RNA sequence: GCAGUCAAGCGUUCAUAGCGACAUUGCUUUUUGAUUCUUCGAUGUCGGCUCUUCCUAUCAUACCGAAGCAGAAUUCGGUAAGCGUUGGAUUGUUCACCCACUAAUAGGGAACGUGAGCUGGGUUUAGACCGUCGUGAGACAGGUUAGUUUUACCCUACUGAU
């Protein structure tokens, strides 16, 4: 939620600490990805940095093309499971954990994107919203 | 050394009538008037005839009579002051974006207020000190006028508004941007 | 616009003033001393430097 | 380890923006030596984990001064210890070295802070193996494996409570 991000990201629930392995939403090859770091993090002494939705954060595919595999690059974040409370007053929560790989300016590698996307991703990022299929 | 006694001669003009009492000096004048405290100074003052008063120091170290010629251009300002008046012209300078300038009203106080040096959105208020008068100046661009009895008052005033518009972080020898202080003299004209 | 006049009307508090060269403190253009008296009032002074 | 003085030279031009040889004057006890004053009727000998406080020789944050400071990005210095200074891969490690984030990943002290607070990987008892040395018993501060961590109810201090 900062680079290239269009608009201010309201506060919610971090799902995805580092290990945590996310499915890959986009259609670019890639299987899933492991997280290793989030862009726009705090400084604890032992707290993990986590990922929330619509974040973005630095990812190694482990399963995959073999293109795409041994080169860390960006991500972003378009599913949780850990649910969150909406300003509007409900609680919600994703069946799974899932993420495009993209260009740190914000931009879309992949064609097209399945399954359904967070309406807080789609507003934060113009062009995840262009290939975006269901939004909630 | 310590000097065995020394002494400067304050003239006085055929308009004022200055009054001393321990070291109260009140002088009055067709102006106005004006006050000034010298109790931290050990100096002593004596009237000859009128037109001519004698300070004196006796039995003083160096640095003890480096003040007692200070006194008499302090009481000599004074009295400069409420006969013939201080004038402080300043003047603005700039490349791209003018300043705008304007008095305004604050509770009855009266404030300076510069608006857009060097393109900033931040309003810069500086108060008027009592004694001075400020008015802009009729046909010279990008002038103004502080004038009053006080030396102290007027040049202070002057300073303010010249140390309120500097440019931060910038090539101060390339940013040739402020209001400066142009010409010091008197109202009246002739002396 | 420079304009030659209030050019040098500028020039005369940012540009026409010397340097202490162990404290760094600004000072006036025909000074001997510096006037701060942690480097001990040194007469060791240069002129700012001039733009191109 | 840290800081001065002098200034032959470097810095297109120019001793001193920023640097600086030959010399010379200091401060420090976060290095290592030199010494053997205290302790051998014993002051528990490495590292890590945990937690508090202090120092400034300031890495970042506040406000400033210089520049070979157009802007942007940097470089040198002042007042300042108010407030911060991380997550990992390998090693018992201190130290080191990489990856990543970050405003920043500054340096130190407190019996080389801290074992009736922990842990016991390391060192340094007894078991055992290899290599070199020794006629041999054995040696090796060379490598490898397995090896007991006791006691507070006393006075004070601290935290709460009459
Ligand atoms: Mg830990
Ligand atoms: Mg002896
Ligand atoms: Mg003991
Ligand atoms: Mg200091
Ligand atoms: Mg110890
Ligand atoms: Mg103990
Ligand atoms: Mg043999």
């Amino acid at each position: 939620s900062g680079n290239g991000a269009q608009g201010t990201k309201f506060r919610i629930s971090l799902g995805l600490p580092v290990g945590a392995i996310m499915n890959c939403a986009d259609n670019s090859g890639a299987r899933n990805l492991y997280i290793i770091a989030v862009k726009g993090s705090g400084s604890r002494l032992n707290r993990l940095p986590a990922a929330s939705l619509g974040d973005m954060v630095m990812a190694t595919v482990k399963k995959g093309k073999p293109e795409l595999r041994k080169k860390v690059m960006p991500a972003i974040v378009v599913r949780q499971a850990k649910s969150w409370r909406r300003r509007d007053g409900v609680f919600l929560y994703f069946e799974d954990n899932a993420g495009v790989i993209a260009n740190p300016k914000g931009e879309m590698k992949g064609s097209a994107i399945t399954g359904p996307v967070g309406k807080e991703c789609a507003d934060l990022w113009p062009r995840v919203a262009s290939n975006s299929g269901v939004v909630v | 050394m310590k000097y065995i006694q020394t002494e400067q001669q304050i003239e006085v003009p055929e308009g004022v009538t200055v009054s001393i009492k321990s070291r109260i000096v009140k002088v009055v004048g067709p102006r106005g008037t004006l006050t000034k405290n010298l109790k931290h100074i050990d100096v002593t003052f004596t009237k000859v005839n009128n037109q001519l008063i004698k300070v004196a120091v006796h039995n003083g170290g160096r640095k003890h009579v480096a003040a007692l010629r200070t006194v008499k251009s302090l009481v000599d300002n004074m009295i400069t002051g409420v006969t013939k008046g201080y004038k402080y012209k300043m003047r603005y300078v700039y490349a791209h974006f003018p300043i705008n300038v304007n008095i305004v009203e604050k509770d009855g106080a009266k404030f300076i207020e510069v608006r857009n040096f060097l393109g900033d959105k931040k309003i810069r208020n500086v108060p008027v000190r009592d004694g001075v008068t400020i008015e802009f100046s009729t046909n010279v661009k990008d002038e103004i006028v502080l004038s009053g009895n006080s030396v102290e008052d007027v040049s202070q005033n002057a300073a303010d508004l010249q140390q309120i518009c500097r440019v931060r972080n910038k090539d101060i020898r390339k940013f040739l941007d402020g209001i400066y202080v142009s010409h010091k003299g008197f109202i009246t004209e002739d002396l | 616009i420079i304009e030659p006049s209030l050019k040098a009307l500028a020039s005369k508090y940012n540009c026409d003033k010397s340097v202490c060269r162990k404290c760094y403190a600004r000072l006036p253009p025909r000074a001997t001393n510096c006037r701060k008296r942690k480097c001990g009032h040194t007469n060791q002074l240069r002129p700012k430097k001039k733009l191109k």
